[PDB]
């Protein structure tokens, strides 16, 4: 999980 | 060490 | 000399001696090389033990002609064009040179009429015209759109030759042309000149269906016509192969006179003998060399 | 480099092999079948044929087979033929090569697109990657330019760029946009303009052909490739393809690694790209603070982000020198308020940015989070002491004890409110002075449309069982988008600022002017903040925030692509829909055609309020 | 070994972290709040304790926290207290523990099952996993021996389902949380153990790891922690499931150090077709369908590594040809051999060296339908066999023979002997077999015996899928390598298939005598087969041959498990069902309580013919 | 696969 993402 |  | 040659026989051609040369392929199994092999008693074709010459060859062999009497020039798969020459005793076959100049399979060959060029189409889209003297191409023309089934060199015009592709296309090229080539207006899939007359050729096409063309029609097979060869009589009769296994004879009016259908496989080369003018020379994918008696 | 040899003539397969490897490429492109058999299935005597159609099996071992070989369909096989004949022996061929290929287990198998009709082509592979089980990729060999404008102007007497690129795109759309059907680019010598390099930078290219006839000679010798050409291998080597070499030597003076070590050569001549690597076209799911409580590892990935923090550190450095002037600063305390303080990196940046202010505060790190409120108090009971004021609840519920001067939120995302900012910092107000300040003091999303036929494909295969079956397609995703094509620059959507002191339901209409014929695909969404004067943060993709890799960009899909031309306008609505339970989006774009209207009621996303 | 030490006391974390791993261990269970750091949840003054609840996660790294630590629950967490405000603080505390472990990203997490009822303590569990996206372990702490039958019997008044209660404590508390996946045991060894009936039940149950008190270790001559007898063979028996092992308590032998507890196990350990199965343990496969599906070069790899099958028909063969050829009949009579699904060509090859080492002369003949393996036939005819082996190219249900058969041999058996269609197939080969011709193999029959296992039971509600019926996976048989199960009783013969055959509809009842309590998930089919008169194969686990790794045994499933218990029989009924397109089978089980009869009409699972 | 399945 990278960049405001899960 | 390890015998029973 | 190879122990066994292969069971794809690609070409057969009669020299003015009468003997004859076979070029096979292997198309299959474990190795796709190929071969040629002289037979100056021609009825003892293909026993590989009776044969006057042979030679083992890198690559598969697509087409092949004779330069002059001694000779052979060979479109290999490789993208080669390469000539073999016969030594004195017309006894080993001998390479000169392999050019690798072709990006893919050079599926046809042809010499000009001066005997010191020739024609090269390949499955490339390029044509080459090679110097086979200086062992170089003279000139290169990607003028198709498809890959290029024949190139047919005049036997009057040394300039001059033919070219078919499968982007249906039959141009006509004079070398010394500022624009050699010009368009004749399915696809063709052989073409030959009229041995005599200097403005006439036919071609065959993917529907079995063979055409004389003025620079007439005739359904004559029921697959495509692999090559059409023209006799060597003063009227000449035509002789057209075709992938349905079938050889057929025909009169100056593409009407049929002789069927063959001794071949099991495709039939892949034709050719009329120079000594029996009524001997036709069949080879084919089944390893059969059919000697026909045309009336 | 990976990259691969094209041979059209293997005489015998392990000493070919063995050659093609010592020259150092990783693959090798042959044919299964001889290129010259033709085989025929419907007539006698040919029928027939005896013995092996082929080579064996035991040729190579069965890790060299998976590994090492891609296969190639026989040049002789037109499914597409006029003739009757020719094209069901064709259809039985191509079936009996591709199931030789499933066979053997090849990673891939070339074929070609080299003409406008491959209706049938496409029916008989559709109909092989729906029968039996097989994972084989399937690299159809399509041109940059057409053969029929590649020909020499020699012929006495005898749509242009865009020509190749819709036979491919006809072919994959016929095979319902496999994910196992991709592109083989031929680089020929004439070479493109721009847009058309941008579409197919956008396409399923897993390899590219570049023929040894296109490179150009040197004063030593040696093969070398035009600026143009260089260029496109350039871009070519962003995606990380496998270069696959054809042809003949045309340097017959150099050996053919000479062709390779020259793709080497540029390969070795080409932080946020570093962060982003393996993270490129996957689709994560937009985080959801308020909703769901975070993970320890996802405050630690929003902590190894300097830039922003450094950027919050100087709006509240600015902050503190405007409101307090340099004679009243020993005595004038500010109430900073930090909302949604995290593990606590904002509370960090306040403090620090009090000591390079200079001036004096009294912190409040408020936090619903109550596992983050654990490292919060740690921190307290070590080292804040009393300055900061650790509460545990909502700033939304939370009653203060006093006003903020200011207010300091790191509540944003990729597009820039999809994580509530506006309905947070709206229940946060109360607390703040008439003159109070809130970081960030504004914030914008803006928009593009793309065209991405991966990223379509990962779309696609979010389907996920016991839902609506296009549900995938209504909502947002967080994705690193690299394989993509942007068809018009971004246009502001939506804006909050804060304090907002007048509904945060929200409607906009963007039209955007497209110059070149594209498939629309998604709509790309970024952000800017204003957080204080001169300090923002932006993940737009022309004032991106340099090496500020805390945001990727949003997607909004579309159930069904969109083609454009060249000249029209691409008209879409956004509308920003909230109830007193939830918040979502909803959009549709209704120029050059419409699509329906995506996300309604917030049926497949909210962000939970 | 992978072990671990469970502390109940950590007074600093990376200190009690580097104590434990200079001693060995791999990772630690302990608690992450303080075990006595009892909580209020509801009622003031005490709900508002100020301060953190627990230390910081900043103590170790995020790796540490996600690989190196096992957290447990604290043990005045009762969820299933008599008294309502000890139930309630207890809920509310267990979900706050949980959701922390979930914020630090533990791997697995310890509860205990220390009592009958455990049904809020389920609830609260099985709200937990449904609640936020985490991926934690949950390791149910469980006693071999329930904690009032290890008291001892010292109290005047009160002298001391008795080895099966901590066994249902557990069944019930996983049939609660409805079979999850990420609920599993952690088992306790005390010092007396149970029967070996109730330590097989536990043995087919999800245990990932073995608590281990220091208490059980005995002492040797020279000091040592050593185990008895029957706690060497449990320690043996569950390292073959490759659980981890637990070391709790203190240092009961008190000279030595716990590298000597953890020193025994790591001795225990090396003083321990398995090899073929490591990786494939209880991973489900569909059986394969090689009539009706074209395999590939590496199935039939697989198939051709096993020396021990193509050894046993070759000696089949030999003895047929001596029993069928006089020794003075032996230079003139030549034996029709018809090898029947020839392959990519092991068949053949047994077939020619077997009448090479018998000293008879045969005409051999491979049939095959499979055109990429008749591709590599061919070539072994041209290369090897000659015209001693005749390769023909078709179904031998409908090839025309040009002369009969003394032998047929084939390898059309499966897992199950008859689910690859060898009855159909050598009921068309047999026309061309002559009144006295032989078939190898000439018998063959399959076994069934019940299992039990809650990993298998999981794996086939995991192969559910989308576009299909939700409890389809239920009614397929699987190829699976069972490892993580409990066999319930001997199997016994279903379906018997003898060639030449001089109807293939088969209906089988099995009574099972369950001669122990269980819970049935499935029938698993194994089979014998009679290649010549003492020439045979076995998979069946009694009979085995030894070293033959072609086949893994068949698991029926059953959609929903049957408890089962002393002296209660089990009745199964099998169908041998077809048409003419396809062959499947149907199962029911009729007792002790009926289930549905399972595939009706092969709507799940189908033979093609 | 191994042991007769995929
Ligand atoms: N209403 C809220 N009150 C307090 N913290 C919040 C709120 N909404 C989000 N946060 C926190 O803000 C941070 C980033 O969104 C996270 O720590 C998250 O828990
Ligand atoms: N009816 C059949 N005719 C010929 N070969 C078969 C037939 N059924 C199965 N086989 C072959 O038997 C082998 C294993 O069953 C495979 O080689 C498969 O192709």
């Amino acid at each position: 999980g990278r960049g405001r993402g899960r | 060490q390890f015998e029973d | 000399a190879p122990a066994c040659m292969e069971r794809q026989l690609e070409a057969a051609r009669y020299r003015s001696d009468g003997a004859l040369l076979l070029g096979a392929s292997s198309l299959s199994g474990r190795c796709w090389a190929g071969s040629l092999w002289l037979f100056k008693d021609p009825c003892a074709a293909p026993n590989e033990g009776f044969c006057s010459a042979g030679v083992q060859t890198e690559a598969g062999v697509a087409d092949l002609t004779w330069v002059g009497e001694r000779g052979i020039l060979v479109a290999s798969d490789s993208g080669a064009v390469e000539l073999w020459e016969l030594d004195e005793n017309e006894t080993l076959i001998v390479s000169k040179f392999c050019k690798y100049e072709h990006d893919d399979i050079v599926s046809t060959v042809s010499v000009l009429s001066s005997g010191t060029q020739a024609v090269s189409g390949s499955k490339d889209i390029c044509i080459k015209v090679w110097d086979l003297a200086q062992q170089v191409v003279l000139s290169s023309y990607r003028a198709h759109a498809a890959q290029v089934t024949c190139v047919a060199a005049s036997p009057h015009k040394d300039s001059v030759f033919l070219s078919c592709s499968e982007d249906n296309r039959i141009l006509l090229w004079d070398t010394r042309c500022p624009k050699p080539a010009s368009q004749i207006g399915y696809l063709p899939t052989s073409l030959a000149w009229h041995p005599q007359q200097s403005e006439v050729f036919v071609f065959g096409d993917e529907n079995g269906t063979v055409s004389l063309v003025d620079t007439l029609s005739s359904a004559v097979h029921s697959q495509c016509v692999t090559g059409l060869v023209f006799s060597p009589h003063s009227v000449p009769f035509l002789a057209s192969l075709s992938e349905d296994c079938s050889l057929a004879v025909l009169d100056s009016s593409l009407s049929e006179l002789f069927r063959s259908q001794a071949h099991r496989d495709f039939v892949r080369d034709a050719t009329w003998s120079p000594l029996n003018h009524s001997l036709l020379t069949t080879v084919g994918w089944d390893h059969q060399v059919v000697h026909h008696v045309v009336p | 480099v990976s990259s691969g040899r094209d041979l059209n003539c293997v005489p015998e397969i392990a000493d070919t092999l063995g050659a093609v490897a010592k020259q150092g490429f990783d693959f090798l492109c042959m044919p299964v079948f001889h290129p010259r058999f033709k085989r025929e299935f419907i007539q006698e005597p040919a029928k027939n044929r005896p013995g092996p159609q082929t080579r064996s099996d035991l040729l190579l071992s069965g890790r060299d087979w998976n590994t090492l070989i891609v296969g190639k369909l026989s040049p002789w096989i037109r499914p597409d033929s006029k003739v009757e004949k020719i094209r069901r022996n064709s259809e039985a061929a191509m079936l009996q090569e591709l199931n030789f290929g499933a066979y053997l287990g090849l990673p891939a198998f070339l074929l070609p697109l080299n003409q406008e009709d491959n209706t049938n082509l496409a029916r008989v592979l559709t109909n092989h990657i729906h029968t039996g089980h097989h994972s084989s990729m399937f690299w159809m060999r399509v041109p940059l330019v057409a053969p029929e404008d590649l020909r020499d102007d020699i012929i006495e007497n005898a749509s242009g760029e865009e020509k190749t690129w819709m036979w491919w795109h006809n072919f994959r759309t016929l095979c319902d946009y496999s994910k196992r059907i991709a592109v083989a680019l031929e680089i020929g010598a004439d070479l493109p303009s721009n847009h058309v390099i941008d579409r197919w930078l956008g396409e399923p290219i897993k390899a590219a052909i570049l023929p040894t006839s296109i490179f150009l000679t040197n004063k030593k010798g040696f093969p070398v490739l035009s600026k143009m050409h260089q260029r496109l291998i350039f871009r070519l080597l962003k995606l990380e393809v496998q270069f696959i070499i054809t042809g003949t030597n045309h340097h017959s003076e150099k050996e053919f690694c000479s062709y390779l070590q020259y793709l080497e050569y540029l390969s070795q001549n080409r932080a946020y790209e570093l962060f982003a690597k393996g993270y490129e076209d996957y689709l994560q799911s937009p985080l959801q603070p308020l909703m769901d409580n975070l993970e320890s590892q996802t405050y630690e990935v929003f902590e190894k982000d300097p830039i922003k923090y450094s950027q919050y550190q100087q709006a509240i450095y600015k902050c503190l020198l405007d409101r307090v002037p340099e004679e009243e600063k020993d005595t004038n305390v500010q109430v900073l308020m930090v909302l949604g303080a995290g593990r606590g990196p904002l509370v960090n940046a306040s403090l620090r940015a009090a000591k390079q202010a200079d001036r004096r505060i009294k912190l409040y790190a408020v936090e619903k989070n109550p596992n983050a409120v654990v490292t919060l108090e740690n921190w307290q009971f070590e080292e804040w002491g009393s300055q900061v004021t650790v509460v545990s609840s909502d700033m939304r519920e939370w009653v203060a004890p006093e006003k903020a001067d200011i207010i300091v939120s790191e509540l944003l995302g990729s597009f820039a409110d999809n994580e509530l900012s506006p309905e947070c910092l709206d229940g946060a107000q109360h607390f703040l002075k008439d003159d109070g300040v809130s970081i960030p003091g504004e914030y914008t999303s803006f928009l593009a449309p793309i065209s991405s036929s991966k990223l379509y494909n990962e779309v696609r295969a979010c389907r996920e069982k016991d839902r609506d079956p296009e549900a995938q397609f209504e909502m947002p995703y967080v994705v690193r988008l690299h394989n993509f094509h942007q068809l018009s620059a971004p246009q502001p959507c939506f804006t909050f600022s804060h304090p907002n002191r007048d509904d945060n339901n929200r409607y906009c209409t963007l039209e955007f002017p497209v110059e070149v014929n594209t498939v629309l695909h998604g709509f790309a969404g970024y952000f800017e903040t204003v957080l204080y004067q001169d300090i923002t943060l932006s993940i737009r993709p022309e004032t991106h925030s340099p090496g500020m890799f805390s945001w990727f960009p949003i997607l909004f899909p579309i159930k069904q692509p969109i083609t454009v031309r060249e000249g029209q306008t691409i008209c879409v609505r956004f509308w920003r829909c909230s109830n007193s339970k939830k918040v979502w989006y909803e959009w549709a774009v209704t120029a050059p055609v419409c699509s329906a209207i995506h996300n309604p009621t917030g049926r497949s996303y909210t962000i939970g309020l």
